[PDB]
């Protein structure tokens, strides 16, 4: 029913049942400017029933400041009809039509109605109807560095998931008759008072494992109460609980009555007192409009501002809003009234878009009900902002100039950026840069890099790509795609396919960096972010960071000699299960899945590689015993995969497959139960198999069992793939060789290592044929690939997982979940990606403005699932005092040429007032005042580079331009002090 | 007094602190409830991130104040 090959990612954040509601929901979008188009873009990619647009107005040149679907010559034509042609190209599964008439009754066709660029008076007229007929209403507007979103989903809207989180779960140790449930061993339940939970597998109190939820009263981080339950038993033992997400109704006020008593959703607790002001200003913006024939205040105009300000006092009293109007702040909205920034459209767009999905799925807590945002800190101060500088110019950047000014527009145009990554965030970033006219100038230039290709699932969050683009490079395809949005970029963008890291340092060298204005990350892994960070700090270049995780997203700006870098703070590592839990004592389906995945790699990857490596590397055998951890496993992998068990027919593979079954779902189990009897006890006399350890049960084969069969099929097929044999699908073929199978008896041996030869091994390597006998021969290793079905990869793992699941009485899981966990997929969608991109660019302008005050930058943190937004000033780089001078522990460094050791020493002492006591490069000690007068005399006259090569005994590489050195010295007091590093620019 | 710490995952945590308490001292009370090492904790109050060495009062954090506990994301 649902295309999992496309909505894969997005399904992990929304869910099937949630998307089935979308596919049956029609959306209407009033207005098709930057904001409206952005909203649509997402809603389309989202997967709603259909999208309907409505925007008769022409196409002013200024509209192209954020409307990435309007070209230079579309001017005049109705934005509605002009864009509908491209939005339809986004998601095939979603049709996009247009409408020229605005009928009140017509609205009952859509489940949600989005309203952009519309006068308040017209808004009421619309909501009044929509509200009465129970129709989701959403209104938003982008006015310069100011924005606003309103929501009204009816006075009886019901939400079935308020946070989006996965229903908590956890193992129990006990539970008193009083209702005092005690978690397992130091396990946290993470429940909040007022939460409901059901139980399962709880002995001592059977009637409890029925399912009926129970209100929880947290007594601590490891224990909670559910109320007396002595009528169900005297004391329950080791079980498992599960949180029940109870729905709730949210009553929305009409735009008319809420306009009176507005309910704000503060996006920044630091500007707590601004939403009210904005509530007034935005309405004043509407009044002023009607007065001047729908036109808004002129860019940075003072006369219009004065008048605008009056309208504020007008509605301030009529609304009886007892507040102290902030003239300076409010007037700012008037100046920027005509402002149409793409970043603001990206932000409010992805945001609003998510709301629409909420209204059509009853999933995630909606904005209730006024979202007034502002990024006033972005306003430039290094250029002159006057009515003059912000005057229109007849170009596609008027919507932007209206805020920053023509003078500033030049800086943006002459930027030399470097975008690392071309995925979700990547596309949105480029898009924003295009509309902003980045690298459009002369010295301007964009550089996008990425080593991955386009895939189906990628077309859901990465719009710059199309299905017919699959298989093509991202960086390259995105580049071209951008040249069409803003032709002024053609020949201004260079794409690369290099993976940013230590290797690519060849391409992205010193010369490459010394040119960049700043760097922006659009990566998907922490390791890469770290690498870039390090480089930027070394090259003293600014960096823009951003991440997403479903509805959550974060932004971070790191400006040179001001803020700390990305790697200055720490993040929690990847949660990896204990080796002995996956190997012998699994209790969660996630355990078997991880196991299943190692099984996959262990039967169709690891062994094969050793075969080919044996047929390539001469001293491979010798060097193995010297390095390889399990030389035995190596030698055996070859023996068994080359001769001992080399198949010759799919039928001979099915025998191999059947053998494996008993080897990992029967014999292995038996052997365990042998070392640890199904009822043996510990030293404390406690059941070995209690709590964290579920007593397994060997599984006898069964030719007529989905799991048992699925495994054999998958396993066999895969083994085939290794040697290249036609895999069959006809069931009868398996029976015809399996029904007649006789497995060799298995008896658990005594003395086996279960965690909680010099001749044998070396003799087996002699039973193997010499590489000479099989020259040019190679095997095909199976490279795990989650996104596919014609490979039996996931099919294998699912079965293998659900089979081990039966062993330990663990509940199985469909291949949908298995794929998610086995492939360690990062759930995500277009909405979050857009929000971050916006916030990111809203900071980008702060870097080109050269803001030196840290209180002006902002790091973003948000979660669309609950309408949560928060920002915070960046942490200042740790300082330090050396000789009274304040130094930057992160950015300051000593730049010196390739001078002589004696010279460098004199320098520090005469120019820095530091007595260099120790000089080094990496792990090599070049100098130290406590060395003998011999070592010194022979080195002092040498040049740094020379000294390095000598001591290292390894001549430098000619591709280097720099050379880092560390030093130890004493301040003017002779006391040891810590100073910055040295960068020899040889 | 008593403060509230809402996290990105919509969870609310109640703490019993004093205006003179140090940020390091707060992070720990949080570690005792949630199990998050102070190093990985990102507490924000009124647009300012709290830093070790300072105190609740240095941030004018008064009674019944609300803070946010956020995290950085790896996805892109
Ligand atoms: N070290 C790196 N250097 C350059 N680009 C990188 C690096 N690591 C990751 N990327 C790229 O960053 C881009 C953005 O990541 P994103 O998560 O959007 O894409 P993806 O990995 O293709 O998606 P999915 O995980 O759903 O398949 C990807 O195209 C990815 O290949
Ligand atoms: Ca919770
Ligand atoms: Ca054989
Ligand atoms: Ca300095
Ligand atoms: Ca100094
Ligand atoms: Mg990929
Ligand atoms: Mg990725």
């Amino acid at each position: 029913t649902i295309d999992e090959g496309l909505y894969s990612r997005q399904l992990y954040v929304l869910g099937h049942e949630a998307m089935k509601q979308m596919s049956q929901s029609n959306v209407l979008i009033i207005g098709c400017k930057g904001l409206g188009v952005e909203i649509a873009k997402n809603v389309c990619l989202a997967g709603v029933k259909s999208v309907t647009l409505y925007d008769p107005q022409p196409t002013r040149i200024e509209d192209l400041s954020s409307q990435y679907f309007l070209t230079e010559d579309d001017i005049g034509v109705p934005r509605a009809k002009v864009t509908v042609s491209k939005l339809a190209e986004l998601n095939q599964y979603v049709p996009v039509s247009v409408v020229d008439e605005l009928s009140t009754e017509y609205l009952k066709n859509f489940k949600c109605v989005v309203v952009t660029e519309t006068s308040l008076t017209k808004q009421l007229e619309i909501n009044d109807f929509t509200h009465k007929n129970h129709i989701a209403y959403i209104a938003a507007d982008s006015r310069g560095l100011f924005g606003s979103i309103f929501c009204d989903f009816g006075e009886n809207f019901i939400c079935t998931d308020t946070d989006g989180n996965e229903p908590l779960t956890g193992m129990i140790a006990s539970i008193t008759d009083d209702g005092v449930v005690t978690m397992l061993e130091e396990t946290r339940h993470g429940l909040e008072n007022g939460d409901f939970v059901k139980f399962t597998e709880v002995k001592g109190m059977p009637g409890l494992n029925d399912g009926t939820p129970r209100k929880v009263e947290v007594k601590g981080p490891y224990t909670f109460s559910i109320g007396s339950v002595k009528d169900l038993g005297s004391a329950g033992y080791n079980g498992v609980f599960t949180q029940v997400k109870v729905p709730t109704k949210i009553s929305f006020k009409s735009l008319r009555e809420s306009l009176k008593d507005p309910e704000y959703v503060y996006p920044d607790f630091g500007k707590m007192m601004r939403p009210p002001q904005y509530h007034i200003a935005f309405q004043a913006l509407s009044a002023f409009a009607d007065a001047h024939e729908g036109s808004l205040p002129r860019p940075r105009n003072d006369i219009d501002a004065a008048e605008f300000f009056e309208f504020c006092k007008k509605i301030a009293s009529t609304l009886q809003f007892d507040v102290e109007l902030d003239e300076k702040l409010i007037k700012e909205i008037s100046y920027q009234a005509r402002g149409d920034l793409v970043a603001m459209s990206a932000f409010l767009g992805g945001a609003v878009a998510q709301e629409v999905l909420k209204a059509t799925t009853s999933k995630f807590y909606p904005l209730k009900q006024y979202f007034y945002f502002d990024s006033l800190e972005s306003l430039p101060s290094s250029v002159t902002i006057s009515e003059e500088t912000c005057k229109p110019r007849g170009c596609r950047y008027d919507g932007q100039i209206a805020v920053f000014g023509s003078e500033f527009q030049e800086k943006i145009a002459s930027l030399s950026t470097f975008l690392v990554g071309a995925g979700a965030i990547g596309c949105e970033m480029l898009k924003n840069w295009a509309m902003m006219g980045v690298a459009t100038g002369e010295s301007g230039h964009i550089s996008v890099t990425d080593m991955d290709s386009i895939e189906k699932s990628n077309l859901n969050r990465q719009f710059l790509f199309r299905p017919r683009d699959v298989g093509k490079l991202k960086s390259e395809c995105a580049s071209t795609a951008v040249s069409i949005m803003n032709p002024s970029l053609t020949g201004k963008i260079t794409s690369y396919q290099e993976r940013v890291g230590p290797e690519s340092e060849g391409i992205f060298g010193d010369e490459f960096f010394e040119k960049l204005s700043l760097v922006t990350n659009a990566l998907d892994n922490v390791e890469a972010r770290m690498y870039v960070d390090r480089r930027c700090v070394f090259f003293e270049k600014p960096l823009l960071e951003s991440g997403t995780l479903g509805t959550k997203g974060n932004t971070q700006v790191v400006v040179p000699h001001l803020t700390e870098s990305y790697g200055s703070s720490q993040d929690p590592p990847e949660k990896s299960f204990p080796i002995c839990t996956l190997k012998n004592f699994p209790n969660r389906i996630e355990h078997t899945i991880a196991w299943a995945r190692d099984l996959f790699e262990g039967l169709f990857k690891q062994p094969i590689d050793n075969v080919n490596m044996y047929l390539s590397s001469p001293n491979f055998l010798e060097t193995s015993l010297k390095t390889s951890s399990n030389p035995r496993e190596v030698l055996e992998n070859i023996r068994d995969y080359l001769v001992t068990e080399k198949p010759l027919s799919f039928e001979e593979c099915i025998m191999w497959a059947r053998l494996q079954f008993d080897k990992f779902f029967n014999n292995n189990i038996q052997q365990l139960l042998f070392n640890f009897p199904k009822d043996s006890v510990t030293s404390t006399g406690q059941p070995f198999w209690s709590g964290p350890k579920r007593a397994p049960t060997p599984l006898s084969f069964d030719i007529h069992n989905r799991e048992h069969f699925d495994f054999i099929v998958a396993a066999a097929s895969l083994y085939a793939f290794n040697y290249g044999l036609k895999s069959e699908t006809d069931p009868a073929i398996y029976e015809r060789v399996l029904a007649g199978y006789n497995p060799p008896p298995f008896a658990p041996k005594s003395g086996i290592k279960i965690q909680v030869d010099k001749q044998e091994l070396k003799s087996i390597a002699d039973s193997l044929p010499p590489p000479s006998s099989l020259v040019g021969f190679r095997l095909t290793p199976a490279e795990f690939e989650k996104d596919d079905d014609s490979n039996h990869h996931i099919d294998f793992i699912t079965a293998a997982s659900n089979l081990r699941a039966m062993n330990y009485d663990i509940t199985p899981a469909d291949r949908f979940k298995t794929k998610f966990v086995a492939g360690k997929i990062v759930p995500a969608m277009c909405t979050s990606t857009a929000v971050v991109s916006g916030l990111v660019c809203l900071e980008l302008v702060k870097l080109v403005d050269g803001k030196k005050k840290i209180e002006e930058y902002k790091n973003g943190f948000f979660n669309l699932a609950i309408g949560l937004f928060t920002f915070s000033d960046p942490i200042a780089s740790p300082k330090m005092k050396v000789n009274g001078k304040e130094i930057d522990k992160i950015w300051d460094r000593y730049n010196l040429p390739d001078c002589t050791l004696q010279e460098l020493i004199d320098y520090f002492q005469k120019e820095e007032g530091l007595e260099v006591t120790m000089l080094s490069s990496g792990v090599s000690l070049l100098y130290a005042n406590f060395q003998p007068p011999k070592k010194l005399a022979e080195r002092l006259p040498l040049k740094i580079s020379e000294l390095v090569e000598q001591i290292t005994k390894k001549k430098l590489e000619p591709f280097r331009k720099h050379l880092v050195l560390e030093i130890c010295c004493d301040d003017a007091n002779g006391e040891d002090v810590e100073v910055p590093f040295i960068c020899i620019k040889l | 007094m008593q403060i509230f710490v809402k996290t990105l995952t919509g969870k609310t945590i109640t703490l019993e602190v004093e205006s003179s308490d140090t940020i390091d001292n707060v992070k720990s009370k949080i570690q005792d409830k949630e199990g998050i090492p102070p190093d990985q904790q990102r507490l924000i109050f009124a647009g300012k991130q709290l830093e070790d060495g300072r105190t609740l009062s240095d941030y004018n954090i008064q009674k019944e104040s609300t803070l946010h506990l956020v995290l950085r994301l790896r996805g892109g």
